[PDB]
């Protein structure tokens, strides 16, 4: 579609809003221009939902539980509320580990103070304290717990700050306080922020003094890849196949002594930079750790992204790099003749996160595909700066997009397919668009680094090609 | 690596001995990890009743729950009805995960929304969110009502939503005449089925306190039906199917089967079928009400007889074969319609395959757990196989529910092994089946964790899971079938005794070992 | 020894120390057993490519057959008629086997007489036989027809049925007007589902032949139906329901549903529903006929067209979409009934579930086998679904037929690696599914011992079964269900993808090992 | 009931035949007389049945292949006709085994000529000299091949008695003919018969020229019992604890060199009378070796037995079997003393083959049970002789009953329980009475010895106190 045609489809879209709702939204909804980069000039982001308008969005404690701390499965998290919360999110996400599950690491479990309403009355902190001591009692090897804030906590009055240093010091425990209440921010954005200075604060100082960890030159850590259906392992073996000694991962398969022994390392690698640029900003003024974006997403992506990760190193990394370059070249070689005819110009429209809806731009164009929208949920401005250098001349973007939008978009746009969230999934098989799941990869992946492609391109084809969708339509109408 | 013409995903990739040797560099290098010794040593210490008898002290500690929060319940009771939007006043993470809760087991689209609010309305309250949320969603997604519900924020600060919809009305933002039934929700109180019977009890208020002046019971020859939570779509449908086989005249009360199962034909169907303003304005007017799942209708009981004047039969959950049988003895009563030679007929096919399978089943043991009348149906249907229900979980139940589930063991021989838990959950649930173990499972795909748990102590040790109840997530379509009445009596009994004879078959598959047992015919 | 509390059955009561003992002399004293590296040995090289070749050499010897004789199916079609008894002529042996071989996959009696010829016969043959047969069978059992099939004696012999039933009625041993449609069933020809076809043409000739003087075509404004050699109740029941909400008038021509599933009400009933003799009378005159599975209805098709008149549609059997959209629309076409709201809703409600469902069916590799219609109806669906059909044998197959298939694989990407045997039996299927390894089976209980054989090479090596067919013996009730229509499609997908997920919950449920891909949803 | 009440019975329901059939069906039908011990006096047997009357008999083919023949596991079993015979019988009886199926042992596979009409134009001969080649091929490791005629072999002329002499020298390997074509008797009795000379002359005659076999003297066999669910493995297990030596089992998990090894031992136990009587009586004429019926159904014949036996031999085997007897005293009390109260009273009627109708009356009364019905389907009067025995006064007797005799004789007794075969059980079930397979154990047992004394009294417990038999009435009617 043109400029023109796309701008015209934002202004019938809003005609239906009231009209204090469709003054918002209207910032919100943008025509990708090559001429203009500063995206403040261009789209408003992380602002509150307009009421009723059936925002895609989650909160903050799914963005420091769900997102950050879930994952850390050697420690036990908290959630500390009623019983919903930690409920729907048990196990919802495939932030994989291993582990025995129960004894040593407890990701995929749901402990809960399951909150009545005397506690909202008392006040939870002698519940919590109780907690503790059970927890202690019947999951000894844990190697530490977090206290994951559903939204009553901080509404009355409580002090889990308190309970966590008295029994922190009781017990010679790292118990971790987290102010992630649903009520906090716009969406799981603020919980990201709240959970890395929780990291900051209370657990990544702890070895300052420690100095028996035996470093090398080539000490890295992986930042803000949460190893989603493997994702961060099919990295991790790149990084190191490339010389490099990967010390931590944030926080997909990770262990609190990892995240402890990152002070020491040489160089952060940050894959989502939205969830931890905090952390390793903190990590680059404290520590001194410089820190760099990269993409494993496609073979071009990650092929550059190991390039720039070895000319951070001496000429025996760099060489080790082109090694690795040239073992894989066949690989994914064999994945794009196979699969590239079967995609090509194909048009994807995208609604994701914080990260991939920019992200695996490189890797659906490396199989030929057009991405023609995006957007996020809740990223900030300077995720749609890094977004517009990426996306196409007139592509529409939307950010904190509506049902009814989104809906719309596609009506008119009719792109091949669609890569968004379980909500939105099961909207657009009706209408008979090839759909895949680009958080959860559908149950599916790794999609990160070379192995990662070979599955990305069998999934994006099984999907676009399958014989349903030529069956939505009955003979007889 | 992958090979092109057979790409492995994660399972299993990361069985390839590079990445194992990556993951044993990671764990011995940067994890710390306690040592094999010690993590087989507290894992067998966890499978004792050393280990359960601490587990049964706990009091503050909830592990791995069987049981969500009320407005969860709310949101597929207001479903059920024609062109409704579900609304949460509140804020909007909630209504994030009930959605992709109910997405993810039925797999369909689940329309909600919320009005977002956030941390400013602690200052000054949700009002502003109830003008413009319920004025922005009639606008956007036409509902022809919206039924509101709370998240527990809302219900912390104290928003009180009769004044704040009537407020939205008198200041215009929605017509004076538009529906607005409301039900605060609180999630600290009760769990998710509690959230159903206040939401039906609010809407069931709006559309009938101000007109009883006219009513007159009886008077227009149906019978009520209040299906309660309910997460199988052939549970309404064989409702349905029985009343209409019987000649019933009938008003099925939240009907959400057309849109939890719209077509794919090309088009999206945001709302679809329901039950009508006009059958809930007319509903007092029926013989009687008849409540499917009474042990979490206790609030709509009270309305139904205090308001509508109708007497509430005394019913069981019509599940298995006593209970469906005095249902529909109950429903001929209400209604003077014989019980008719069609369901006299499925009823005898029930019981020709509860002969046929009865030697397979007997003395067989069970865990299980779900809501209360769930559970207390399966426990009595599984009395009627002659099975044992050795442990009985029912989360969210109460006292006087597990008085009337222990009558009902004691009235059977095949009782006298059983307990019933209230207030427990599957962490206590694991420790029995490690101490007490029984041959399955009947549960939510939660239970997969347990069934892996015991595997790990030894294949001799293994409970394997049977899927029935909500949610379940790890397999397609299960959510069509059906638990109440003959019919669900006989899909329960079938894969009953299939799961008996597909684990006899893997124990018995043993070449020259104990294949001598691999009989053709079972 | 038994412990009373605990008593043991046979597994696992011989895996005590005792019995294996006692075992382990037997064998290692008398059985003169080989050594257990030589079984290892030989086993090993009947898994290879090397004993395949040598495996489809054979010309005389067959093993492990997948078909049953022709009077199986006569029997079976004569069920489907209303106070109809099935007689074969000749040996009783026969006729032992063919009720316990019903019985077992129905769990129903079965009702089926033998005129019990023996030795003597082959100097008088079998003409007293018959004679006090059907008196003695019409006195005692009281039929209002007897349907008359033989076993391969009397066809060797070379009695004349239609002689010798004349003779019986000229003689006064049954009344003249009292029905005896009769047919040579030979089991040295075709297979049980040529049966079918030879006793379906023999009781339209019955009540037709002489008749067709007043026939006119169309007259009844029905369309009949031939459901041909069918075992599952839901079949049947699913025709007559999507034809009835059609508002299209049918007669269902052999329709056994009832009387193979009566209900345990404290009485037998010997007879129960079924096609009329008022019904096949009157047939001629309808519209047209329709062949559910023409591929084994070839010599009724040919007197439906020669004598009365039909011009028989050439329809695939109603399976998968593509098939059921054809089915309905031809049916449309004759009968001048549109294709109604609930059908059309039904179909996109499938559509709905394969779209869910693709990305776990996608590519999976399947062996199959059953009766020809059956098999590439099965073949069909799997291809809309982007499955991949391997091996697909038909023991009872044709060449006609395989290039039919042959054809409808060539049509599709999914087909490209498939390969359609006739001829061949589950020997040979056996080695193709260790030397080109599928993901499962669709196939009947003899199925369960290639498992067995495959899992004895290792698990990474197990092929598992899915009990799609006909006999199934191992499980209970399977019968019941349906695989024809939308409704079957949908069956058939829930039991595939659901196969497929409790496969891999198996895979990765080993704790620490495989279990990171223990995911709760799928 | 009276012996006057049955009478009247027996007369009431054969009114309904015509003439003929009804003269020949009351030959049949008696009611026990203790008076009168020769069953020749009052009732017929082993004569053709009546055409058309529904006789739950099979034929001589299932008599020598389903019932003596097939059970022999190292050996292959050639279904030699149309693809029927050996199809329903593929498998359908619980003959058990120990062995490597396919490889070694070949019980549950159905090895088929599969008949086409140009075999039965030409003559199957040739077929069949080439399919022994084939499994000559393909399963190397047989010891032996027997060719088991259906009904076309005979009729057609072929001659299978050559082709196993030709093809027998040419391999140097056993080859059996046996003539069991089904239109052979009147029933599967001729078929032991049959299959028992072909064991006389084609394989037991081959250990003559052989001894370099150690015998002892407590060798025995055990001759007739076909391991239903295990029966003989739990008969074996006692006869050794007694001291005896079992040599071999006839012909459940039974393979040919045990069979060949039996002319060896020093005395014949024969469990099966009706089936295996035949070579008996002839080991006994050319080899001298006795033979004694047992039984071994329930503790008071299991018991008996034993001590029969073991008299037999010498005081330290009697001293054994003694110490047997104390052994399983408390097993087979503790089950008496749990299921005999919950049983004792109930009426049962049984209609099976040719041994159980008499040999499980005893087990019944061991659990206070009462068999008020009995009869065979094949038996001969040497077993109804055994049988009047066995049965109390005034008793219902039927040989050969037909479909509609059972039926109208149940509704008339109205028994607690029946036990009889799979053609039968869905019948009486939907008449609302317990039903027990008494051929299949309905997928249980062993039923044989101490260890299936449990079984069976467990089993019959579980069926007759069902809850689901008090379902049947509709509350409504
Ligand atoms: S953390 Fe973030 S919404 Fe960066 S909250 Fe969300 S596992 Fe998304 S686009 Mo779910 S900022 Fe990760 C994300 Fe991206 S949970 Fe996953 S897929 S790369
Ligand atoms: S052999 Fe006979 S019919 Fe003696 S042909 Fe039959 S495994 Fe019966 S009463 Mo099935 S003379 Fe055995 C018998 Fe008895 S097959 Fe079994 S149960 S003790
Ligand atoms: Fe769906
Ligand atoms: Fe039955």
């Amino acid at each position: 579609m043109s400029r023109e045609e796309v701008e015209s489809l934002i202004q019938e879209v809003l005609e239906v809003y009231p009209e204090k709702a469709r003054k918002d939204r209207n910032k919100h909804l943008a025509v990708n221009d090559p001429a203009v980069t500063q995206s403040k000039k261009c789209i408003i982001s992380n602002k509150k939902s307009q009421p009723g308008l059936m925002t895609i969005r989650g909160c903050a404690y799914a963005g420091s539980k769900g997102v950050v701390w879930g994952p850390i499965k050697d420690m036990i998290h908290i959630s500390h509320g009623p019983v919903g919360c930690g409920q729907y999110s048990r196990a919802g996400r495939r932030n994989y580990y291993i582990g025995t599950t129960g004894v040593n690491a407890f990701v995929t479990m749901n402990f809960t103070s399951d909150f009545q309403e005397k506690d909202i009355v008392f006040g939870g902190d002698k519940k919590l304290a109780k907690l503790i001591d059970e927890v202690e009692t019947l999951f000894p090897l844990n190697k530490g717990i977090s206290v994951q804030s559903e939204c009553p906590i901080g509404l009355i009055g409580d002090d889990i700050e308190s309970v966590s240093k008295v029994k922190g010091a009781e017990l010679s425990k790292t118990i971790v306080p987290v102010r992630c209440e649903g009520f906090r921010g716009v969406s799981q954005s603020l919980g990201h922020h709240i959970a890395n200075d929780a990291v900051r604060d209370w657990v990544l100082g702890k070895r300052d003094e420690d100095t028996t960890f035996a470093s090398t030159p080539y000490d890295v850590a992986i930042i803000g890849d949460y190893n989603i259906g493997g994702d961060a392992w099919s990295s991790r073996i790149l990084l190191e196949e490339m010389g490099l000694r990967c010390v931590a991962q944030w926080s997909g398969d990770g262990s609190i002594s990892e995240i402890e022994l990152t002070p020491k390392v040489k160089l952060n690698l940050v894959h989502c930079y939205r969830s931890m640029n905090y952390i390793s900003r903190h990590m680059e003024e404290k520590y001194g750790i410089p820190w760099m974006e990269y993409n494993f997403f496609g073979p071009t992506k990650t092929i550059e992204s190991l390039r720039a990760i070895a000319a951070k190193f001496d000429e025996s990394i760099q060489k080790k790099c082109e090694e690795v370059i040239a073992k894989y070249k066949p690989e994914w070689e064999a994945v794009v003749a196979k699969y590239r005819p079967r995609l090509e110009g194909k048009r994807v429209m995208l609604y994701i996160g914080g990260l991939r809806p920019r992200h695996v731009i490189g890797a659906y164009e490396d199989l030929g595909m057009e991405v023609v929208g995006t957007g996020y949920e809740f990223a900030h401005n300077d995720d749609y700066d890094r977004t517009m250098k990426e996306m196409g001349d007139s592509t529409l973007l939307y950010d904190d997009v509506t049902g009814y939008e989104f809906e719309e978009f596609v009506k008119r746009i009719k792109p091949d397919l669609i890569g968004s969230g379980i909500k939105e999934k099961f909207i657009f098989q009706k209408m008979g668009i090839p759909f895949r799941q680009m958080h959860s990869w559908d149950y599916s992946g790794p999609y990160h680094g070379f192995d990662g492609f070979a599955i990305f391109a069998r999934d994006m084809d099984m999907t676009l090609n399958n014989p349903c969708w030529k069956k939505l339509q009955a003979p007889w109408e | 690596s992958q090979q092109v013409d057979k790409i492995k995903a994660s399972y299993p990739l990361f069985l390839d001995q590079d990445y194992k040797d990556m993951l044993a560099k990671k764990r011995d290098g940067f994890e710390e990890k306690y040592p094999q010794d010690k993590i087989d040593e507290v894992f067998q210490w966890t499978t004792t009743k050393e280990y359960q008898e601490l587990n049964f002290q706990r009091e503050a500690l909830t592990v791995n729950p069987a049981k969500a929060c009320q407005p969860l319940g709310a949101v597929l009771c207001a479903l059920g009805f024609e062109k409704t939007m579900p609304y949460v006043h509140g804020s909007q993470g909630c209504v994030a995960y009930f959605r992709s809760y109910f997405n993810r087991h039925f797999r369909e689209p689940v329309s909600c929304v919320s009005d977002s609010m956030t941390e400013d309305a602690a200052v000054f309250g949700g009002q502003q969110n109830m003008k413009d949320g319920l004025q922005n969603c009639k606008a956007t997604y036409k509902p022809d009502m919206i039924a509101v519900s709370t998240t527990c924020m809302a219900e912390v600060i104290g928003d009180d939503l009769n004044a704040f919809i009537n407020n939205s009305k008198k200041e215009g933002f929605i017509p004076d005449e538009f529906p607005v039934p409301f039900a605060h929700t609180p999630s600290f109180v009760g769990s998710h089925v509690t959230g159903w019977d206040n939401m039906f009890e609010g809407i069931a208020r709006y559309f009938t306190l101000k007109s009883m002046d006219d009513k007159v019971v009886g008077s227009n020859k149906k019978i009520n039906i209040v299906p309660g939570f309910e997460t199988y779509l052939g549970n309404f449908r064989v409702i349905k199917r029985m009343l209409s086989e019987m000649g019933v005249g009938y008003s099925l009360l939240s009907d959400p089967e057309e849109v939890l199962d719209t077509p794919a034909d090309g088009q999206f169907r945001m709302y679809a079928g329901g039950t009508t303003q006009e059958e809930m304005k007319d509903a007092p007017n029926a013989l009687n009400t008849v409540l499917l799942q009474p042990w979490h209708l206790e609030k709509t009981k009270k309305f139904v007889e205090g308001t509508w004047k109708h007497e509430v039969p005394k019913l069981n959950i019509p599940m298995g074969l006593d209970w469906t049988d005095e249902f529909l003895m109950k429903v001929s009563e209400i209604s003077g319609q014989p019980i008719p030679a069609s369901l006299t007929k499925e009823r005898g096919r029930l019981v020709d395959m509860m002969t046929d399978s009865h030697t397979w089943l007997h003395g067989k043991r069970f865990a299980l757990w779900g809501d209360p009348d769930f559970v207390m149906g399966l426990v009595k249907f599984l009395l009627e196989l002659g099975c044992e229900p050795v442990h009985i979980l029912c989360h969210n139940g109460n006292k006087r529910w597990k008085k009337a589930v222990d009558a009902i063991l004691a009235a059977s021989p095949y009782g006298k092994n059983a307990t019933v838990y209230i207030g427990k959950d599957l962490w206590h649930l694991r420790s029995l089946v490690f101490t007490d173990k029984p041959d399955f499972m009947i549960g939510n795909s939660y239970g997969k964790f347990i069934q892996r748990d015991t595997l790990h102590k030894g294949k001799e040790f293994e409970v394997p899971l049977i899927r029935i109840g909500f949610p379940i997530f790890d397999r397609h379509h299960l959510h069509r079938s059906t638990t109440l009445g003959y019919e669900g009596a006989m899909q329960i009994l079938t894969t009953l005794v299939n799961s008996i004879l597909e684990r006899l078959d893997e124990e018995t598959r043993g070449m020259q070992a104990t294949d001598y047992n691999h009989d053709l015919v079972r």
